[PDB]
């Protein structure tokens, strides 16, 4: 039972995302980028949009720069929850799982009203949003965000001090922080080893300079501590939303550019 | 045999099960600490057997020297236990 | 008679051991937000027999694997389980055996054959690793789960599991000898491999590996009516129920809420805490509970004797 | 029912006989699972009772599955089994050959509980084996050594 | 009734019915619709509720949910897990990625479908087949089962 | 809401009482309408074979001051 | 040695009180008011037939019924 | 909700915070 | 209170008619409800909408015997809602 | 701004209080406690058939081909839905009808192909073909799923009364 040496093979599932692109216009490969991590699906649009953007010397109209940062940040709360109650599937762990999908779910019906699309939207296109928030969006992503607090609040009284989530989790894969940065680990990885860095503050990417959250930042990096700081961004986006919802311009979604 | 009439509907219950089943559907020794553990559990398995007597025993007219015994016993194994713990045993 | 009364504490326990199955798949799933499954039959009643006809029609696929230590295998932990209920004392027993407890430890420790047998008969290597594993902690879990007994005993003065019913008539067990009531639990748990400790066969996907069909039910419901054995012996060694000789069903009444109760209570421990890693498991036995059980097993034989209540034999 | 005790022995040397054409080394240790099984019941046949059952608690379950399970984990390893079975059948109507020659020339049940101190309420075992504690205590405390021995002395075999 | 055909029908029923109640599903999970489907057993929609259960191994498994691009890599799999399960087995292809090739169909490396490896018996529409709509795939499905008579053939045969 | 996982239940319990019921009445039944005695030690079988051989060919069968 | 034993109930809390145990049940049985009827109580209990003596004479032996006020007495074990 | 107002306080105590500010229903 | 509960559930099993009708809504769908009938389509379906139950629940459509001549009363089956109602069920729009 | 999510006297009174965490579970018990508490709310699940998961306008859901109100087919094959969808699905060849007007002779979305992007919806200047709400469309055989134009218009003719609607409360927003 002591692993020696673990050799992960890769490509089960290569599809060819970088070649299809080369023959793709940039618009038809846009959907392409909700595919190639789809727990995060829009987080990573915007980082096409910005990169087509930047190509064009155009910027995104400032109403649109929120909502990215406002579905920028709701996806990031997808993604947590899904990688805190999966990981907790796999330890065995498995009612966070369903407590908190059912909060999933109800994101997804944001994007749904949104974009027309519960996971893989293509909302977030590379010059602004498709269209405008539907009539009425805001008041409920509100309403969920008044409450989502809670129910991380109470996985965290299902494992946080767990008598027994600690001891699976804590001192295990421990990584340096000197070995973080030179295996370019750069993610919760690198910021549970102590390392600060966001890139959403370092280098700031559409409105994010606007609003003001703090990083967590982690010590004794292990999977328990890396874990306490993913929690933590949860609780940390539910900031964000909560002022882009606060401090959302009237404007157009896109640029005047035709 | 009250107890064999039971026993053997009880075997029958279970071939009848897998029959039904059957029919109806028509090398790496690396943990020596396995066996470490293993050797401990007939040492512990031992001990409890000299154990099981001790509620006969407690009606013995000594009694003195049952606890005296008992409590040697139990002392005596559980050293066992703590030098399983001083090196490195049990500790997988 | 004796015949009927055998299919009585027979047929009754897997009529309930099916009705477990299904307060599983629906007390987890409420406590998950769920309703759980009632779609089959009225409130999902006929849930539990449905996927029983299922799993005996579909192929019991036999490995390109010993044919014979692959079916001794399930029909050995089916036997052990149910014939175990053949002692209990509800009320008064079938078979009563003077030396009752006894027969249900040895009948317990059989089953972990059926678990290496299962383990070498697959020839798959997530089969072997996952028996060997699953084989340390049961006879590890053994060895704390027969001293805790043996304290119990030494304080019934007897090794039949009908005196307790005598001893337990003006306060239960637990009141006295509560600590090894948590550590006769925890040790309960263990045993039925539900899930605090439940690494075999967990997602990774032991013993079970290689079986499918009949095979997998057999085993499956010895799982099941043992879960509820192991709390049943937990509702007469420690939580007594009420005994009047006049009327011998309140025992058996009681001694349905309580095993019902602590039944519910390793389903409800399941959904709420992830499984133990497995030296995790061991290191809890052998260094948190062991000694802890070994000195409170001394402590029982000193309580009878200063105290002058060495406990009557018969 | 009566010759109940020379079957199961009949059954307890037909278990020898397997684990004396040394089957591969875990179909056996069935077999002396199963002889076990025989004589823990021969054992309770003769008004044994703890006796009985300490062997199914301790030999049974405790050492023989020990056994077993460090076959898994070495000499678990495979090449006649089939014919081990084969030539196991040969023997055991044997037995019954030599069976017929003792009947043959010289009825069980005649006795096999000697005298039953019928009117008795401290007469079984248990209160035998519990003479390690009175009038019997040196072969209690040199059990105990031997224990004691025993986990000093494997962890250098181990180690 | 004791004509044998009408009592052969009600027995084939009954099998019908035990299969279609409690099929336990398995997911491969390439992709993404691994993620949607993880939303069927989750609390809006119940997959448990209709007797599917959460997860299950290949061996005890009545259906698979293929969801996702089967890649060239992957292929050689899905058949081995395909071959290993019990004799009444079914598959579920999820997602235009596995239906066919899906937004991947023109690449190297990914097999234009999965019914090009594994037989398939349902194929659920959708980039993300929608929860609702697997659970909908599902149930036809179980209007599938319904429908099979084998012993009726045994019987006519 | 928890309201159904109770009918499952209540067929458990029903099947967990029988048993209890049943073992002990099946004994009160077949032994004349007392306990069954518990011969645990050769003097408990004796007085019970001993009465026995006291009347008829059983042992519920209890003579009494009357014989 | 204070600490030897503060940490050691924080953490590691179950061989102190493990040990304790052991301790306290190898005291009490020394130190009690009870620890000698066990081998009384248990002597008492009568379960072999009390075979009685001849009286050659002079004897302090109960005679007759055994309800004489002779011999010995368990009136320690009622009221006890 | 339909707490009744008795399975609330048992699920409030149980908890140790207030649910039914923050419910799993979601309402007009 | 609890008595308000069983009064509640005594209403909702009389309210599907008589105790033939409640099995024939017991069998089928495995929920009993009481709800306001929005609208009955010429395929035979009928659509019954609760204010007080959650957002997921509130609209729920009881389907009906061979809408096409199917034998549909145990093969119920989600294309059977007619387009028109189709968006109302699934709260695409609020009005009926 | 940055934050210590794990950053970190020994008194009886403390340490009575950490043994008795470890030795009576403590914390455990606080876990079993939560999960009770849900066994008490309400269950958020549908019964499926006969309550559907809301789905507002925008949802792309199968493809459907619109025709005017008069009962002209929408559609003038001017090609750029093709030229537009990102997997190739829809593949178009036209021919000038006898009225002179222009019509496609064949429209074939290969919905398995189809990754329901909702371009072709975005692209169409007469917004002939429309992203219709239907998503229960699973189909026993592969070859269903591909779809001619016959299907799509009679998929159009079905959903019409619906997919005016959406468009009706979506196009503002557009
Ligand atoms: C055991 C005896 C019954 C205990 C009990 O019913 O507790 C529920 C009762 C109410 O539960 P709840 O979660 O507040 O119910 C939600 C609403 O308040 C009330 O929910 P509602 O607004 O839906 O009220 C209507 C409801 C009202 O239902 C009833 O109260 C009648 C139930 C009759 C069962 C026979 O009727 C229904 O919804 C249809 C289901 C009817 C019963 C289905 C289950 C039958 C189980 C049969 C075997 C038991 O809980 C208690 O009062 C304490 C019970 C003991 C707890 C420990
Ligand atoms: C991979 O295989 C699987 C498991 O292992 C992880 C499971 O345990 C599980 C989860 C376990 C469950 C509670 C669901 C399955 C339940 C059952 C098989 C119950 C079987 C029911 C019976 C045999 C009832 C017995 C009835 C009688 C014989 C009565 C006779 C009088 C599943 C579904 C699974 O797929
Ligand atoms: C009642 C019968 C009791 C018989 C005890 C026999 C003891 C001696 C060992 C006999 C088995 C080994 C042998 O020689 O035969 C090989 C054979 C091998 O059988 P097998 O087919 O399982 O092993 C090989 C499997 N293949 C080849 C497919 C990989 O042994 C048997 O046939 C089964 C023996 C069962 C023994 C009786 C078990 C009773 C319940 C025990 C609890
Ligand atoms: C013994 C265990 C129970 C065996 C099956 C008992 C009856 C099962 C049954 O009637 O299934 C319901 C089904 C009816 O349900 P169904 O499965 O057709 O439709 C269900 C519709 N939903 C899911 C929406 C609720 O009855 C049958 O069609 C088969 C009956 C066969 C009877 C043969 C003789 C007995
Ligand atoms: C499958 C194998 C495991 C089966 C489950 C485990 C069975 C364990 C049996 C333990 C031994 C029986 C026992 O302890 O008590 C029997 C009882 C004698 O005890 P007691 O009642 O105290 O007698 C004096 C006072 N009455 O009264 C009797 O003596 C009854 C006669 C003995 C019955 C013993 C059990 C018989 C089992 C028969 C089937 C065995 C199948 C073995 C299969 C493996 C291959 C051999
Ligand atoms: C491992 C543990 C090692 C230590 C074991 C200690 C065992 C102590 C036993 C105490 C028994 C007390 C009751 C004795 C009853 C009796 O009559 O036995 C005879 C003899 C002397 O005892 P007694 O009569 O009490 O003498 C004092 C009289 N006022 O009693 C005896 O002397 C014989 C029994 C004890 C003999 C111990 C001799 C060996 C000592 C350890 C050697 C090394 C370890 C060997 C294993
Ligand atoms: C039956 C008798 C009792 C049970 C005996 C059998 C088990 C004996 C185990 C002895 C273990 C000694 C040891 O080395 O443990 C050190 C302990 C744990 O350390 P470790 O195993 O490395 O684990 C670290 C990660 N948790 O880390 C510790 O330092 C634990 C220290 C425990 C002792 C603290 C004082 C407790 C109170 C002692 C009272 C008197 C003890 C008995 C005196 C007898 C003579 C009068
Ligand atoms: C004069 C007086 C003489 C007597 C003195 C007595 C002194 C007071 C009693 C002292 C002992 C009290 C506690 C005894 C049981 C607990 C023993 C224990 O220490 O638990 C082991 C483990 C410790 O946790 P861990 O952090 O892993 O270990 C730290 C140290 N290494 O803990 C665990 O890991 C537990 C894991 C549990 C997983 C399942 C949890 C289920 C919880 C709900 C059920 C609780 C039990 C219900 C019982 C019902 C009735 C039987
Ligand atoms: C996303 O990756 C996946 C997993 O791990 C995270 C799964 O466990 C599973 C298995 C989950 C279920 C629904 C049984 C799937 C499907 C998967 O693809
Ligand atoms: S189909 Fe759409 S969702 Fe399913 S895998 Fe291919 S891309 Fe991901
Ligand atoms: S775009 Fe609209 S109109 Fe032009 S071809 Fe494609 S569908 Fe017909």
């Amino acid at each position: 039972e002591m692993v020696r040496k673990c050799d992960p093979h890769i490509g089960l599932l290569h599809r060819g995302t970088e070649k299809l692109i080369e023959y793709k216009t940039y618009l038809q490969a846009l959907p392409y980028f909700d595919r190639l991590d789809y727990v995060s699906m829009m987080c990573n649009e915007q980082a096409y949009s910005i990169a087509v953007e930047k190509l064009l010397n155009i910027q995104p109209p400032p109403r649109a720069q929120w909502i990215r940062v406002l579905f920028g940040e709701i996806t990031r709360i997808l993604n947590h929850i899904m990688a805190v109650t999966t990981h907790a599937l796999d330890i065995g762990a498995m009612t966070p799982f369903f407590w908190m999908f059912e909060e999933r779910e109800k994101m997804f019906e944001f994007y749904e009203r949104v974009s027309g699309a519960r996971m893989h939207a293509a909302y977030i296109r590379p010059g602004g949003v498709h269209q405008d928030l539907p009539l009425g969006l805001l008041d409920d992503i509100y309403e969920f965000s008044k409450n989502f607090s809670l129910r991380i609040d109470e996985v965290e009284e299902m494992l946080t001090n767990n008598r027994i989530w600690r001891n699976r989790t804590v001192d295990i894969g421990v990584v340096t922080a000197e070995d973080a940065l030179n295996y370019g680990f750069s993610g919760v990885m690198l910021r549970g080893s102590g390392i600060q860095w966001d890139l959403r503050k370092t280098q700031p990417y559409d409105v994010y300079d606007q609003v003001e959250f703090d990083v967590p930042i982690g010590s004794r990096g292990d999977c328990y501590d890396r874990y306490l700081c993913r929690v933590e961004e949860m609780r940390q986006s539910l900031r964000i939303i909560e002022q882009c919802l606060n401090k959302m311009p009237p404007g157009e979604i896109k640029v005047d550019d035709a | 045999m009250n107890l064999y009439t039971v026993i053997f509907i009880n075997i029958l219950l279970s071939l009848t099960l897998i029959l039904v089943a059957f029919w109806l559907p028509q090398r790496l020794p690396f943990s020596m600490k396995f066996f470490l553990v293993a050797i401990t559990f007939l040492l512990f398995d031992l001990e409890i057997a000299l154990l099981l007597p001790l509620p006969w025993a407690i009606q013995t007219i000594k009694t003195s020297t049952m606890m005296i015994m008992a409590f040697i016993l139990v002392t005596i194994l559980s050293l066992g236990l703590a030098y399983e713990w001083t090196q490195k045993g049990l500790e997988w | 008679m004796f015949f009927i009364n055998i299919l009585t504490l027979l047929v009754p326990i897997l009529i309930a051991m099916a009705f477990l199955t299904l307060v599983e798949r629906k007390i987890l799933g409420y406590m998950q937000l769920r309703k759980g499954p009632n779609i089959v039959g009225p409130y999902g009643i006929l849930q539990p027999f449905a996927d029983a006809m299922k799993l005996f029609m579909k192929e019991p696929m036999r490995p390109l694997t010993s044919m014979s230590l692959f079916i001794i295998a399930p029909t050995l932990s089916l036997t052990l389980a149910l014939s175990l209920w053949v002692p209990l004392p509800m009320p008064h027993p079938l078979i009563n055996l003077n030396l009752g407890i006894l027969f249900i430890l040895a009948t317990s420790s059989l089953s972990v054959y059926s678990i290496l047998w299962s383990g070498w008969a697959s020839n798959s290597k997530y089969s072997l690793f996952g028996a060997l594993r699953a084989v340390a902690q049961t006879i590890s879990y053994e060895v704390t789960m027969a001293i805790i007994l043996l304290s119990v005993l030494l304080m019934n003065g007897s090794y039949s599991l009908q005196t307790l019913i005598t001893t337990q008539e003006h306060m239960w067990l637990l009141l006295p000898a509560w600590p090894m009531a948590m550590m006769w639990f925890i040790s309960t748990l263990a045993e039925t491999n539900r899930a605090p400790f439940d690494l075999t066969e967990g997602e990774s996907e032991g013993f079970n590996v290689e079986y499918a069909a009949g095979p997998f039910a057999l085993f499956f419901m010895a799982e099941y009516t043992n879960i509820i054995l192991m709390n049943a012996l937990t509702t007469i060694i420690f939580l007594g129920p009420l005994y009047y000789i006049n009327l011998p069903e309140l025992y058996s009444t009681n001694f349905m809420m309580e095993a019902l109760l602590l039944s519910s209570t390793f389903l409800w421990i399941r959904a709420s805490y992830p499984r133990f890693r497995y030296d995790q498991l061991m290191h809890l036995l052998w260094k948190n509970f062991l000694p802890l059980t070994l000195a409170l097993c001394m402590w029982h034989i000193s309580l009878p004797i200063f105290t002058a209540g060495v406990p009557p034999y018969m | 029912m009566n010759n109940y005790i020379f079957v199961l022995s009949s059954l307890f040397l037909v278990g020898c006989l397997g684990l004396a054409l040394k089957p591969s080394p875990i179909y056996g240790g069935l077999g002396l699972i199963v002889s076990g099984f025989v004589g823990c019941l021969m054992v309770l046949g003769f008004g044994g009772s703890f006796l009985g059952l300490m062997v199914f608690l301790i030999y049974l379950g405790g050492m023989l599955v020990v056994f077993g399970y460090t076959t898994a984990m070495a000499t678990e390893e495979y090449p006649s089994n089939w014919l081990i079975l084969g030539f196991l059948v040969l023997g055991v109507i044997m037995e019954v050959f030599l069976i017929c020659v003792l009947n043959y020339y010289d009825g069980l049940g005649d006795w096999l509980m000697y005298e039953v101190d019928d009117v008795g309420v401290m007469l079984e075992g248990g209160i035998g084996v519990a003479a390690m504690y009175s009038c019997a205590t040196w072969m209690m405390v040199v059990a105990g050594w031997s224990l004691f021995a025993g986990i000093f002395i494997i962890i250098e075999i181990t180690r | 009734r004791s004509r044998a055909e009408y009592v052969v029908t009600k027995l084939d029923d009954l099998i019908n019915w035990a299969r279609r109640s409690s099929l336990w599903p398995m997911t491969f999970g390439l992709a993404c619709c691994a993620v949607e489907m993880m939303h069927m057993a989750a609390p809006r929609y119940d997959m448990d509720r209709f007797g599917v259960v959460f997860r299950a191994s290949p061996r005890q498994a009545d259906v698979m949910i293929v969801a996702g691009t089967l890649t060239n890599k992957m292929a050689p799999a899905l058949r081995k897990v395909y071959d290993q399960m019990p004799e009444p087995r079914y598959v579920v292809s999820m997602g235009s990625c596995a239906n066919g090739g899906g937004y991947y169909h023109y690449s190297y490396s990914v097999v234009r479908g999965c019914d090009r490896i594994v037989p398939v018996d349902i194929y659920v529409p959708g980039c993300p087949p929608t929860a609702e709509a697997l659970l909908y795939g599902i149930l036809q499905l179980q209007r599938k089962i319904k429908r099979e008579q084998k012993l009726k053939i045994w019987y006519r045969r | 809401m928890w309201f159904e996982i109770l009918p499952g239940l209540a067929i458990m319990g029903v099947c967990l009482v029988i048993p209890g019921v049943s073992t002990a009445y099946i004994h009160k039944f077949t032994n004349g309408g007392k306990e069954k005695r518990v011969a645990r030690v050769q003097y408990q079988w004796y007085l019970m074979e001993r009465d026995r051989r006291i009347s008829g060919v059983n042992r519920y069968y209890v003579s009494k001051g009357l014989e | 040695i204070s600490a030897f034993l503060k940490n050691a109930w924080a953490k590691e809390p179950v061989l102190v009180v493990s040990f304790s145990v052991w301790g306290l049940a190898i005291i009490m049985p020394m130190i009690s008011p009870y620890t000698k009827y066990a081998s009384m109580i248990n002597k008492a209990t009568p379960y072999n037939y009390p075979v009685p003596v001849r009286d050659d004479g002079n004897m302090p032996d109960v005679p007759s019924h055994p309800q004489d006020p002779l011999g010995p007495s368990l009136d320690w074990l009622k009221n006890l | 909700a339909s707490a009744t107002r008795v399975i609330q306080k048992l699920r409030n105590w149980a908890s140790g915070q207030d649910l039914q500010a923050k419910l799993q229903l979601r309402y007009q | 209170e609890l008595v308000e509960v069983l009064k509640r559930g005594v209403q909702q099993v009389t309210g599907h008619g008589g105790l033939r009708g409640l099995l024939r809504v017991f069998f089928r769908a495995n929920d009993i409800r009481i709800g306001t009938l929005v609208g009955e389509d010429k395929y035979g379906n009928k659509y019954y909408e609760d204010n007080k139950q959650f957002f997921g629940r509130h609209r729920w459509v009881i389907y009906t015997t061979e809408m096409n001549g199917k034998n549909t009363f145990w093969d119920v089956d989600g294309s059977m809602v007619p387009p028109e109602w189709h968006r109302w069920l699934h709260c695409m729009t609020d009005d009926p | 701004t940055y934050k210590y999510v794990n950053k970190k006297e020994v008194d009886m009174k403390s340490a009575t209080d950490n043994a008795a965490r470890i030795l009576m579970w403590t914390e455990l018990i606080r876990g079993l406690g939560m999960t009770l508490s849900y066994l008490f709310r309400e269950p958020a699940t549908i019964n499926y058939p006969f309550e559907k998961g809301p789905l507002s306008p925008r949802f792309r859901g199968e493809h459907a081909l619109r025709r005017y109100p008069s009962g002209e087919e929408r559609c003038i094959a001017c090609k750029l839905c093709e030229a537009i969808c990102p997997a190739q699905a829809i593949t178009i060849e036209a021919e000038p009808r006898a009225d002179g007007s222009r019509r496609t002779t064949r429209y074939d979305i290969d919905m398995t192909k189809c990754i329901y992007c909702g371009f072709c919806q975005e692209a169409c200047p007469v917004d002939a073909i429309v992203e219709g709400p239907n998503f229960e469309f699973s189909t026993e055989t592969h070859e269903e799923l591909l779809y001619n134009k016959e299907k799509l218009l009679n998929n159009g003719d079905k959903w019409e009364a619906e997919i005016a609607a959406n468009i009706q409360a979506d196009y503002l927003y557009r």
